[PDB]
């Protein structure tokens, strides 16, 4: 079912096995980056324990990292059975196209992991650098949905820890600030009713 | 506007459209502090590294990766360098990693020699004068290189934007040297796998392609014998 679908929930406690298999996973996790928390973080083990492996057989993972998650996400990405094979960086500008620890950070990183043997993907259409204006805080740029669409058009994609502005055709967004459950793929609806008959997770 | 679409349309990498004294005295202070440039031709695979003394405050490691050439060093060879043995207790490393496996293997090395990564510096290459062949595993076109910065012990952005060099030019942007030097990390600075073209005041270059050498460990350690042992490289020389 092509249009947006989403699930408000806690990706720790949601049984993601009901959602089937995806050509692309994208995740923007709240890593404990040993700094002060303006949101609830997940612990490193909670990160490791996430049931990412059930979501795919062959396809691509997109994983936003920062600080020490640059190393830790490489750990999670490997543990979950992905090989890192690319790494996008987003250059943060303003409205006039100028850029926004030890150095000032002008970018955010997004590891690209692969799993299995994906086929029929349009590798090499985009390049690994994004230039796009910073909107809200913690706000990924829409441009990444275009690159993911060109890479694997028409296919099922799933986003973890998305926010409500992230809900796109062909995607299922999981996040704890979405507005309840909205599901249209009947196979998904079926398994959801079967596993959550009373509606609560 | 969507520069990822524009690149799919036209071949112009998104970075092409990034736009755009006070810190100038700190440049004179670096230059006044810089030791005479020192250089040593050495075949680092076959060269016992310990011969390079004293321990270094900053090491800039620029091994010749096969991915640069579209004698090369594999990450197998780089890892077996005994970098830990020539690095000062508190000291820094800047490791060029390319854009492939190195982004991972270079982190293994940083941990293997006992550094924690504190900074991931990206060289983003514009193609304004030529709107590429891919690595099998590659998913996107690779338009940047990573220089990883590691610390062991107790003004500038993490980006360098320049135009993609001529095919077969393997030089890294000199800007890396400004970023490093503006950190004021000490004066014992080592550039492993430099070239004639990378020799520079305030640095010791060591590499196989150097055509001349002038290194002398005793002469070298004299630039740092008291009262200069602990300078930052960003202060006035002591009278
Ligand atoms: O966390 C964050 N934003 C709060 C959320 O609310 C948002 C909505 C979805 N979202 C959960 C979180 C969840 N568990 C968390 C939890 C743990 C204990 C107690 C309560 C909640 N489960 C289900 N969705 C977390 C967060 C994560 C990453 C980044 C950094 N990147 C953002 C970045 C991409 C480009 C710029 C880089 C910035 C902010």
């Amino acid at each position: 079912l092509f249009p947006p679908q989403w699930i408000c929930c806690d990706i720790r406690y949601l049984d993601v096995s009901i959602l089937g298999k995806f050509a692309v996973v994208m995740a923007d996790p709240p890593w404990d980056i040993h700094m002060e928390l303006p949101y609830g973080t997940l612990t490193d083990d909670e990160m490791r324990r996430l049931n990412i492996p059930v979501l795919q057989d062959d396809g691509f993972l997109f994983l936003w990292v920062t600080g020490r998650a640059m190393e830790l996400g490489r750990e999670c990405l490997n543990l979950w059975g992905y090989e890192r094979v690319d790494e996008i960086i987003w250059v943060k500008t303003n409205q006039l196209q100028r850029i926004i620890h030890w150095l000032n950070h002008g970018k955010e990183h997004c590891l690209v992991g692969v799993k299995g043997n994906p086929q029929g993907f349009n590798q090499g259409l985009d390049c690994d650098v994004i230039v796009a204006e910073v909107r809200s805080t913690s706000h990924k740029p829409d441009e990444i949905y275009g690159m993911i669409e060109r890479l694997s058009p028409g296919t099922r994609k799933i986003e973890l820890f998305g926010r409500p502005h992230n809900v796109q055709p062909n995607w299922i967004t999981l996040g704890n600030q979405l507005d309840g459950i909205h599901l249209l793929d009947p196979d998904v609806v079926a398994r959801f009713k079967q596993r959550y008959p009373d509606g609560i997770i | 506007n969507d520069y990822c679409q524009h690149f799919v349309d036209t071949g112009h990498r998104p970075q092409n459209f990034i736009r755009d004294e006070l810190i100038r005295l700190k440049d004179e202070l670096i230059a006044k502090s810089n030791t005479p440039p020192m250089y040593l031709q050495a075949d680092i695979e076959a060269f016992d590294i310990r011969e390079l003394t004293p321990k270094f405050d900053v090491i800039l490691l620029e091994p010749p990766l096969e991915e640069y050439y579209r004698k090369c060093w594999t990450w197998d060879d780089i890892m077996k360098l005994e970098i830990d043995e020539i690095a000062a207790p508190r000291s820094f490393i800047f490791l060029w990693c390319g854009s492939g496996e190195g982004l991972d293997l270079g982190r293994v090395c940083l941990r293997k020699w006992g550094y924690r990564r504190c900074e991931d510096i990206c060289w983003i290459k514009t193609n304004k004068n030529n709107p590429k062949t891919l690595d099998p595993k590659a998913v996107f076109q690779r338009t940047k290189e990573h220089c990883l910065m590691g610390i062991k012990g107790t003004v500038d952005i993490d980006l360098i934007i320049t135009e993609e060099p001529e095919i077969g030019n393997i030089e890294k942007p000199v800007e890396i040297f400004h970023i490093i030097e503006h950190f004021c990390l000490g004066r014992r600075r080592l550039h492993l796998f430099g070239r004639d073209s990378t020799i520079r005041p305030g640095w010791l270059t060591v590499g196989p392609t150097l055509t001349n050498s002038n290194y002398n460990a005793e002469t070298y350690a004299s630039y740092f014998s008291a009262p200069n042992s602990y300078l930052t490289g960003c202060t006035e020389e002591i009278e």
